[PDB]
């Protein structure tokens, strides 16, 4: 299950936008009110809220943990999602594969408060805590538990009773490593697997290039520099054009803001739903149906993304 | 809390301490700490010719009495132990056209769209050392003097002298209406979030605030590799010219009339052009001029002009009234 | 002609502002200007050497401030975003920059991160806990002689569970909590 | 905004009427109803994005209430961090306080465990609890809090004979 958890940061200056190194065109912005503080106070709560989700996604955990020299679990493998100490940057093989498949006037991007290396190791610190602790590490001190142990709790919250697990141990092992390594073929021959984080990369572009195309349209004006418009003509057929063109570059930049703030709405809503996603599926076992995956719930794993989880 | 911009004194600027003529840049700040009255006023103008009525502010006896009027005295003055007069700075006098009656004196003295605007405060404070603290100025009286200063003196017989500039600045009034504080918008980056956040105090965090450009500072300038050029050594260096009758209309181009090398080569005598400007005629080349070749008398070039007469004007070569060239001989 | 410098250039009445370096476009030979995706001229040819030059932007970010609040103390940091020390700094010691009250402090103690330029506070090697976050990992305190000073994040202890194939812990007491 | 001319003579009503030809008084009353058009658009877009937030919140706030108030909640961390127990409302302006009571377990203790237990060719599975030893002897305890019993009949389920457990023990079960 794929889901984003947060978008680019981007911050707009109006000055060097609209009048451009003119000292003319500052003079005439000033008469049209306060529309530049508050465009930079709504890009500001978007930019903070942004690392807000980031943070109530990922850090729910008081203490880092790292797990033991690595060991026989039982019979499960896990050394395609625990860390590789063998490169640079400690990702987990799924971890690289999923980060190489993800590919100016007035303005600029923020970079996120928190780096990628945290983040992996937030998620290892979880995957270690999942795998050496259970369920347990989420509710207060974590206690120590064999693994074998651990599922026959798990499937004892199903219905089904502790014999089961315990004869047919190798079976279920064999199961679990072919099902892990036909997940990395899955998603390397499949192409279109990342659709949605490609999306919002791709909304973002888009809405950039259209902000930054505009700026040479003339909306109905004597040209698109101001310039030229400047030393060609009387003070006042300079005022009216100028006032033309700020007028149509003000709009642009209200449209840009309203679809920025619509956008990171639906963004806050997806986050909200990974973060309990989170909370509900790895720090325990859900009863509801349909939620931690089709058919009965047993485990789940959390892996870093670009821009999601 | 205020927000407002206007011409002010900056925060820790440079104060000069001391009858020299001190400019009057768009307002100065006085400030006289003496009690012996020896500073009697000021005198405001630019020539003092009775051509700007001499602003002479005089505090003579009880309250400032504010009379545009210009004295003559005698001109020789001397120290004296009454009168206390006999200032000769200025020589002429004329009319008078207003007539005003009514430690630490500062004053600020400001005009704009013809009116005079002028400030008092008067501390009575008992010392000389420069007092710290906050001190508001009041509008003493405005004037509508409706004219322009930009010099001023002192009146003699211990003061400082500053000069203002656009700045915006923060004030802070009280539940009276008195100015208690002033918080400039320039000096530190402290007192740059405290006029973005509108309050005199701030809590810890980051704040954001203006923009940092770097302007040009040199102006390149690279045109095209010139390489075509005016042919004029074969019309101004020729062998042979012809007669007035059968003059040539030799065709020449590529000429921005930029003709130094005939400067150097010719030492011209003659040189009247009546168009445009010859040191402009390097900003616009040309395409169809003619030239023609002459060899006259001396005393008949003067012949040679717009709307002149004679034989060879009538008979042989004729110019236009709206004639745009230059003539060289 | 200058290079690696800000200038104002004037190409066959073509105008504009920048720093004009070496580039590797290769243009047709009747091609003249070079032009971006949308409309900025990126590109430009030397009408006598016949040479590439990339006009590129001059340099600007924000001016963000870091305080630790009125009623402590009086000391700022200033943060310069999206531009490395070496610039900023020579713009400092030949002028031309847009804040007019230039000089902080300087002093040395100049710090470089991915996030910009920082003056104001020495980079310290130990690592705690964040409290005024700044960009990529790096955040700030006051501390104790009082000045301002950077570290880099730290996301808690670090703590090994003792894993063992037969090994459990079963705890003995409990504590009833109330939270908001 | 009120004061904000938007590139008119005035920002009053009645100076620009009693000033000039009711001609350029029609061009500069339409720049100002233009304007003030806008901000009215603006302000209103923004109340309903806001609008839109708060009815996500006070729909949450329903359902925690229905769930954690009305009855216990099994959902991790959402009555609460650690095991719910109860929750108490309290009213405030434009808004409401939850105090959610949890439990937390401390004190912890390690000891020696064991799948299953061979007595007599038989592999026997605890039917409630957790088999732990303190060194000597073994002891069937419950999973959260620390009450070790003997092992017996009605405290264990057999299943099967001893020879696919892993870790099977060879202790006493004894029977009444
Ligand atoms: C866990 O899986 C990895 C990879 O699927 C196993 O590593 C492979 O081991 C075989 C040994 O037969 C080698 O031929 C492969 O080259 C290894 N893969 C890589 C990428 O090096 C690993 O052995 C498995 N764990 C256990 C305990 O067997
Ligand atoms: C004008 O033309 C004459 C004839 O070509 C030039 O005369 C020559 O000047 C050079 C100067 O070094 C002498 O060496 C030659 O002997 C001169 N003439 C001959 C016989 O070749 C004259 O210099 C030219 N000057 C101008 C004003 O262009
Ligand atoms: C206003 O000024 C009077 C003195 O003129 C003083 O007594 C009073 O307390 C002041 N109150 C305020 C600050 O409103
Ligand atoms: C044109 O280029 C040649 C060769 O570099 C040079 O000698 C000449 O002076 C140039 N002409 C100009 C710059 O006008
Ligand atoms: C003038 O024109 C005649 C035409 O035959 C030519 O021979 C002569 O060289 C020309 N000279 C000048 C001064 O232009
Ligand atoms: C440092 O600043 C220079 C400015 O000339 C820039 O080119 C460079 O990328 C910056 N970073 C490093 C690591 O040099
Ligand atoms: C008991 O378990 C804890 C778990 O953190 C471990 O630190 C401790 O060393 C263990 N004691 C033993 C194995 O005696
Ligand atoms: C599992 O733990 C036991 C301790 O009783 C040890 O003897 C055995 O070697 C371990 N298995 C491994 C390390 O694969
Ligand atoms: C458990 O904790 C309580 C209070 O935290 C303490 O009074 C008591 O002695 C502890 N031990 C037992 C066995 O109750
Ligand atoms: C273990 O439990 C038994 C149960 O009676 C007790 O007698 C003994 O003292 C405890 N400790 C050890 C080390 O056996
Ligand atoms: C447990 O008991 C069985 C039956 O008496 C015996 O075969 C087996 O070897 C015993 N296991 C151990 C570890 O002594």
């Amino acid at each position: 299950e794929i889901l984003p958890v947060s978008m680019t940061k981007t911050s707009v200056d109006c000055t060097m936008y609209i009048c451009g190194d003119s000292t003319e065109c500052s003079n005439l912005l000033l008469q049209y009110g306060s529309f530049c503080t508050q465009l930079k106070r709504a890009l500001t709560g978007i930019a903070v809220e942004q690392d807000k989700n980031t943070q109530e996604v990922f850090a729910q955990v008081k203490q880092i943990y790292k797990t033991p020299p690595i060991k026989y679990f039982g019979g499960f493998n896990f050394s395609q999602i625990l860390p590789d100490p063998s490169k640079p940057s400690k990702r987990s093989p799924i971890e690289d594969l999923l980060f190489n498949k993800v590919t100016f006037n007035g303005l600029t991007v923020l970079p996120p408060l928190l780096t990628d290396e945290m983040i992996a190791q937030y998620t290892s610190a979880l995957l270690a805590g999942t795998i050496t602790s259970g369920w347990t590490f989420g509710a207060g001190p974590a206690l120590q538990i064999p693994f074998p142990m651990q599922m026959a709790y798990r499937f004892n919250g199903i219905g089904v009773t502790q014999n089961v697990l315990y004869e047919n141990q190798k079976l279920i092992a064999n199961q679990f490593n072919s099902a892990i390594g036909k997940i990395q073929d899955s998603l390397f021959s499949t192409p279109s697997a990342l659709g949605k984080l490609q999306d919002v990369v791709n909304h973002n572009a888009q809405a950039l290039n259209t902000l930054v195309k505009q700026l040479s349209s003339k909306f109905g004006a004597i040209s698109s520099v101001l310039n030229d418009i400047l030393s060609r003509l009387d003070p006042p057929e300079a005022e009216v054009q100028i006032d033309r063109l700020i007028t149509g570059r003000l709009q642009s930049l209200q449209t840009y803001v309203t679809q920025q703030l619509i956008r990171a709405a639906e963004i806050r809503a997806s986050a909200n739903l990974a973060a309990t996603k989170m909370s509900e599926c790895v720090l325990g076992q859900s009863k509801r149906v349909d939620f931690c995956g089709k058919g009965y719930h047993l485990m789940s794993f959390p892996q870093s993304a670009p821009h999601g989880v | 809390l205020h927000l407002t911009q206007d011409l002010f004194l900056p925060f820790f600027s440079n104060v000069t301490w001391f009858n020299p003529v001190l400019p009057f840049n768009d307002g100065v700040y006085f400030a006289s700490t003496e009690k012996s009255n020896i500073i009697r006023g000021w005198i405001f103008g630019t020539t003092l010719d009775s051509k700007t009525q001499s602003l002479l502010i005089v505090n003579n006896a009880t309250n400032v009495f504010i009379k545009v009027c210009e004295f003559q005295f005698c001109n020789d003055p001397f120290l004296d132990v009454w009168m206390e007069s006999e200032s000769g700075v200025y020589s002429s006098a004329n009319n008078c056209t207003f007539e005003y009656v009514s430690n630490l004196r500062e004053f600020v003295f400001k005009n704009i769209d013809g009116y005079f605007k002028i400030y008092s405060k008067h501390t009575p404070i008992i010392g000389r050392d420069f007092p710290q603290g906050f001190s508001a100025l009041e509008p003493l009286v405005d004037l509508p003097i409706g004219i322009n200063i930009t010099r001023f003196q002192t009146l003699l017989a211990d003061y400082y002298v500053g000069y203002l500039q656009p700045r915006t600045f923060l004030l802070k009034y009280n539940e009276n209406g008195t100015i208690t504080d002033a918080v400039d918008c320039a000096l530190d980056p402290l007192s740059e979030t405290k006029c973005t956040l509108k309050s005199f105090t701030v809590e810890k965090g980051i704040y954001q605030t203006s923009n940092f450009r770097v302007q040009p500072t040199e102006s390149i300038v690279r045109f095209p590799n010139v390489t075509n050029l005016c042919p004029f050594h074969e019309v101004f260096n020729a062998t042979r010219f012809a007669s007035v009758y059968a003059w040539n209309r030799t065709r020449i181009s590529n000429c921005v009339a930029d003709y130094s090398v005939l400067y150097n080569f010719a030492p011209f005598f003659a040189f009247k052009c009546y168009g445009v400007s010859p040191t402009k005629l390097n900003d616009l080349c040309f395409t169809n001029v003619y030239a023609d070749s002459f060899v006259i008398k001396g005393n008949e070039v003067s012949q040679i002009a717009p709307g002149q007469t004679g034989n060879i004007a009538d008979y042989n070569y004729k110019l236009p009234d709206d004639f745009t060239g230059c003539v060289i001989a | 002609l200058v290079k690696n410098k800000c200038v104002n250039f004037n190409f066959n009445g073509l105008t504009g502002t920048g720093v004009l370096t070496k580039s590797n476009k290769k243009f047709l030979p009747f091609q003249q200007f070079g032009r971006d995706i949308v409309d900025t001229t990126d590109a430009v040819r030397d009408p006598q050497t016949l040479e590439i030059l990339d006009i590129t932007p001059c340099s600007f970010g924000g001016v963000s401030v870091i305080t630790p609040g009125t009623n402590t103390s009086n000391q700022v940091a200033v943060l310069y975003q999206g531009v490395n020390c070496t610039e900023v700094s020579v713009a400092i010691h030949a002028d031309q920059l847009t804040p007019t009250w230039r000089v902080y402090s300087t002093g040395s103690n100049v710090f470089q991160t991915r996030a910009g330029c920082l003056i104001g506070a020495e980079y310290v090697n130990n690592s705690y806990e964040c409290d005024i976050p700044i960009g990529a990992g790096v955040c700030a305190s006051y501390q104790t002689s009082q000045s301002i000073i950077a570290y880099t994040m730290s996301l808690g202890a670090e703590n090994s569970v003792a894993y063992s194939n037969n090994s459990i812990a079963i705890p003995t007491n409990f504590t009833i909590s109330v939270t908001t | 905004q009120l004061s904000s001319k938007f590139g008119a003579i005035s920002s009053v009503l009645n100076d620009i009427l009693s000033r000039l030809d009711p001609p350029e008084a029609e061009v500069q009353i339409d720049r100002l109803i233009t304007g003030r058009l806008q901000s009215l658009q603006t302000y209103v877009t923004q109340q309903l994005i806001r609008a839109a937030e708060i009815r996500a919140s006070a729909n949450l706030a329903a359902t925690k209430m229905s769930e954690c108030v009305l009855g216990q909640s099994k959902r991790v961390d959402f009555c609460g961090k650690g095991y719910h127990l109860m929750s108490f409302p309290q009213s405030a302006p434009h808004g409401v306080v939850f105090l959610h009571v949890t439990y937390v377990p401390a004190q912890e203790k390690n000891f020696t465990t064991a799948p299953a237990i061979c007595h007599d060719g038989k592999a026997h599975f605890p039917r409630e609890g957790v088999f732990v030893s303190n060194g000597t002897h073994w002891f069937v305890t419950q999973r959260n809090f620390y009450e070790p019993q003997i092992i017996t009949t009605d405290n264990t389920f057999v299943s099967g004979n001893c020879d696919v457990v892993i870790g099977i023990v060879n202790n006493t079960v004894y029977d009444p």
